[PDB]
């Protein structure tokens, strides 16, 4: 709680129904309880990482959307400016549109929640099976549930973080039509304060990579000779390399 | 074997003795202390045992750390108060006895035990909260070894960390009260002769990070063995080699941070041995 | 189910779309004639594309709570197929 606490020092959020800090470190801490609770076994090898980067993930995903729904909340009181100079039979429906400027406020109170998921999603989720990563997520929204936060009921990882003209370009490469290959591709290129580990039998993967950065792409192995080398012109120059 | 438990006390009795002519004014105090030392240990090693935990291994030798322990912090303290003292002994049988014990049930466990003790041997009223939380001693903000104030200790921790912070590698973290009590811990074990702690920190605890501040607190020159797959051991001889010449013949006080990643074979860890 | 969701972001993007090329040509044809007017009928047909997304929303309020009583009895199937190939993977 001490480091959740200082992470989020941060404050874009505004007020909510319950503290709204307090909340939201609470949720997260309850979340990697239950997550190393149910997921990992042994007794007690390892411990909190996933936490710190977690956190981390939510700060640069809270100020990417709350800067999104302050510019598209711009782009409709912009319009709104445009409308009432001009006022003609049409026009007044346009003007109506407050049900959108009702809709906001609903929208902007479960941003906080739907950031939570994401980068639940982004951290913890990588590795977890189909069904591992619905029965966690289930549990999540149950602790959103508890708490005083807001989520959206109708929910899609997918929809949320992905954009259709990435989701395209990614599938233009070869990546297999799957909801969970999406997940996957999607948690690889989001987030990347973070080196991906990518692990697939058929190395289908390391062409979808390299179709996706083209001349860029220059192919290692841990094995051959020259690694250590064409690694350092790997970085000097800009490279995009799989390994 | 190990002698009487009726021995081992007789015999720290003449320990405490002889550090006690550093505070006469607790002549008297030398035989509960020396009673309370071996209570603790008979109680350590029956209470944790390599049942529970394999480095669960108490002998006379830590009522020897113990004792030693609590004469460099006299030696090198302010003129000492009863209560100090109790103190002062209950810090190095934290720092000796519990600093190993995994998990909380355990450690909890200590804390209730030296309570015990010290109200079965020497029974005062004057004691504070025993557990090593709040009890705090250092020589960073002192010119001698004393118990400094836990708000005094973390601002000094927090300019001297931005310090660290700016002046080597840029890693900005937050200093939390676990950190503090593990900044002591360290510090004590980088400053006696022979120093040698290592930590069990799972990762990303910040255990790497900590070790490289207070060594630069202590003024220690921070080697961390460059190994890689293709890492043979003689280059690690190379790396040791270097480290201990330039200790004697050069009178460097470097320290050596050796993760588990580094032994890369039995030898390795049998070089670390020798050493 | 594939164009639910499909046509949710699609008209979605659609009307990000829209409202683009009508501020586009609002701040070009202020001093022309009044061409709006033909981005208009096309805003008169976003009357059908703005209420398609309520038509759609309305549909979906009663297509959500089926798949999911749908799941059920595909997951009756789907634990003895996995059963199986688990099996079958073992030979």
């Amino acid at each position: 709680s001490q480091v959740a606490n200082n992470m989020v020092d941060v404050i874009p959020m505004e007020f909510t129904d319950f503290t709204i800090r307090d909340a939201v470190v609470n949720i997260l801490i309850h979340f990697d309880r239950n997550f190393y609770q149910k997921m990992k076994v042994g007794v007690n090898p390892r411990s909190p990482g996933y936490f710190i980067d977690g956190l981390r993930a939510l700060v640069k995903l809270v100020t990417a959307k709350y800067q999104d729904l302050q510019e598209n909340q711009r782009f409709v009181n912009v319009g709104l400016e445009k409308l009432n100079e001009s006022v003609k039979s049409l026009t007044f429906e346009k003007e109506r549109w407050l049900n959108t400027t009702k809709q906001f406020s609903k929208t902007s109170q479960e941003l906080i929640g739907n950031c939570i998921i994401s980068s639940i999603y982004e951290t913890y989720f990588g590795h977890l099976n189909e069904r591992e990563r619905a029965d966690m997520l289930v549990i999540l929204k149950r602790l959103l549930g508890k708490f005083a936060v807001k989520y959206d009921v109708n929910y899609r990882f997918i929809d949320y973080l992905v954009t259709l003209d990435e989701k395209m370009k990614w599938l233009e490469c070869g990546l297999d039509k799957n909801d969970y290959f999406l997940e996957n591709m999607s948690i690889v290129m989001n987030s990347q304060d973070a080196v991906p580990f990518l692990l697939d039998p058929s190395s289908h993967m390391i062409t979808v990579i390299s179709n996706y950065y083209g001349n860029k792409t220059v192919l290692l192995s841990f094995l051959e000779e020259g690694f250590v080398k064409r690694l350092e012109n790997a970085i000097r120059f800009g490279s995009v390399v799989i390994i | 074997g190990y002698p009487s438990g009726k021995s081992l006390s007789q015999i720290y009795e003449i320990y405490y003795k002889a550090i006690f002519k550093l505070v006469p004014e607790f002549r008297s105090y030398t035989e509960p202390f020396a009673r309370a030392s071996v209570h603790l240990y008979n109680e350590c090693k029956a209470r944790y045992s390599t049942g529970l935990q394999s480095h669960y291994l108490f002998s006379p030798r830590e009522l020897t750390r113990l004792v030693r322990g609590v004469y460099t912090a006299i030696n090198t303290g302010p003129r000492q108060t009863l209560r100090s003292l109790i103190r002062l002994w209950a810090y190095e049988a934290w720092r000796i006895f519990a600093d190993r014990l995994v998990g909380v049930k355990e450690k909890n466990s200590f804390e209730q035990l030296l309570y015990e003790t010290v109200d079965k041997y020497l029974p005062n009223q004057d004691l504070g909260n025993i557990s090593s939380t709040s009890l705090l001693f250092s020589g960073l903000l002192s010119l001698d070894f004393k118990e400094v104030n836990k708000t005094d200790l973390v601002n000094f921790i927090e300019e001297r960390f931005k310090t660290f912070c700016d002046e080597e590698l840029e890693v900005p973290m937050v200093i939390h009260e676990s950190m503090v009590d593990h900044i002591l811990r360290i510090d004590r074990a980088l400053k006696q002769v022979q120093g040698h702690m290592m930590l069990i920190g799972a990762s990303r605890t910040g255990k790497t990070i900590l070790t490289r501040f207070v060594a630069w607190l202590n003024g220690l020159k921070i080697v961390q063995p460059k190994i890689h797959r293709h890492s043979n051991l003689s280059d690690f001889d190379m790396i040791l080699k270097k480290a201990i010449s330039d200790c004697s013949l050069k009178e460097s006080r470097t320290c050596l941070i050796i993760d588990e990643s580094n032994i890369l074979e039995t030898a390795f860890l049998e070089r670390m041995n020798t050493l | 189910r594939e164009d639910l969701i499909k046509l949710n972001t699609e008209y979605k993007l659609k009307l990000k779309n829209l409202e683009k090329r009508l501020l586009e040509e609002l701040n070009n044809s202020q001093g022309n004639m009044l061409e709006n007017d033909e981005l208009m009928v096309t805003l008169n047909n976003l009357k059908k594309e703005a209420m398609n997304i309520e038509k759609k929303l309305s549909e979906s309020e009663e297509f959500f709570p089926q798949f999911d009583n749908l799941v059920e009895e595909y997951s009756i199937i789907g634990k003895h197929s996995v059963k199986i190939f688990s099996m079958l993977e073992k030979f």
